[PDB]
């Protein structure tokens, strides 16, 4: 998009996400709102509002023309502008139905370069190289465990025979096919690792109140890596490189 | 020294720039700007009337 979209459209969709399909976590978010945001929820249910989808189908077609290089970025400005009055104008059937014509050669464009490429082979990649752009990629006291984690993760990525890597609206998850607790917030799991990058097992008056800080969610992820990094990796004596070689040595000897 | 009994004393006060607020909430606090009690006007065609 250019975009034209806008994202997290829970006001409409969380009333046909509990009654159809059955969500869970919809109805979990659904009892915690107060009452305004619980009855802008009910009436979406009853009758949904209708969007007209004219300016969204125009700029979807300038934004082509500038992927051809047809034009430059900078006329997609006013020549909008005077496509949207030509429209507003001439409204007829035969028009409707020549945006719909325009915008179906622009999807059957792009998917013949999906399957002549063979780029759902990288399927994986792509929600993965998402994944890893907004983060902030310095982090404090760490960098080297930091960097090498990315490395060993892409390694994942392509190594592994079957990970599926989907995502849902706000954060990716990662379903490989050891049955139970298949799925991996990546998400999530990167906020619990934040602080124990450069932890160095020195300051414990008790053992744990570091490794009890784990999560069972960045456990799960400490687990499924374990097996594809080496000790030419994470810098040694600090915290977490002595998780990578605890938890490789309970999956390399129960086998 | 020669102060003159019987003194009785009256209090008053200033208030000056300023609106006398009255809250339309619980309590009479800021939860929020849509507040608790001005949520509870919707149900069955909610028209109420005051003096």
């Amino acid at each position: 998009d250019p975009g034209l979209k806008p994202s997290s459209l829970w006001t409409h969709k969380i009333i046909d996400s509990i009654i159809a399909n059955r969500s869970l976590s919809a109805v979990q978010n659904f009892r915690k709102q107060p009452l305004a945001n619980k009855l802008t929820a009910l009436e979406d249910a009853i009758v949904q509002p209708r969007k007209d989808t004219t300016p969204e189908t125009v700029a979807a077609i300038l934004q082509e023309l500038v992927a051809m290089g047809a034009l430059q970025p900078n006329e997609v400005g006013p020549m909008f502008s005077d496509l949207m009055i030509r429209v507003h104008k001439y409204n007829s059937t035969n028009v409707q139905n020549n945006l719909s014509v325009l915008l179906g050669d622009i999807r059957a464009a792009q998917s013949e370069a999906i399957r002549s490429t063979n780029v759902g082979e990288l399927s994986n990649q792509v929600v993965l190289n998402d994944f890893l752009s907004r983060e902030p990629a310095v982090v404090p006291q760490g960098q080297h465990n930091y960097e090498a984690f990315k490395q060993t993760l892409r390694l994942m990525v392509n190594e592994a025979p079957n990970v599926t890597l989907f995502k849902s609206g706000p954060d990716t998850l990662m379903q490989v096919n050891i049955r139970g607790v298949n799925t991996v917030n990546l998400n999530s799991a990167f906020k619990n690792l934040k602080n124990f990058w450069g932890v160095q097992l020195d300051t414990e008056i008790v053992p744990g109140s570091i490794s009890s800080k784990l999560s069972s969610n960045t456990r799960v992820l400490l687990l499924f890596l374990a097996p594809f990094t080496n000790d030419s990796t994470f810098t040694p004596d600090t915290f977490i490189s002595q998780i990578m070689r605890l938890y490789r040595e309970t999956v390399a000897a129960s086998i | 020294r020669n102060a003159v009994p019987n003194q009785v004393t009256e209090r008053k006060f200033l208030v000056d720039r300023y609106l006398w607020q009255i809250p339309f909430s619980s309590n009479f606090l800021n939860m929020g700007t849509l507040t608790d009690l001005g949520q509870n006007v919707m149900y069955a065609n909610s028209s109420h009337s005051l003096n």
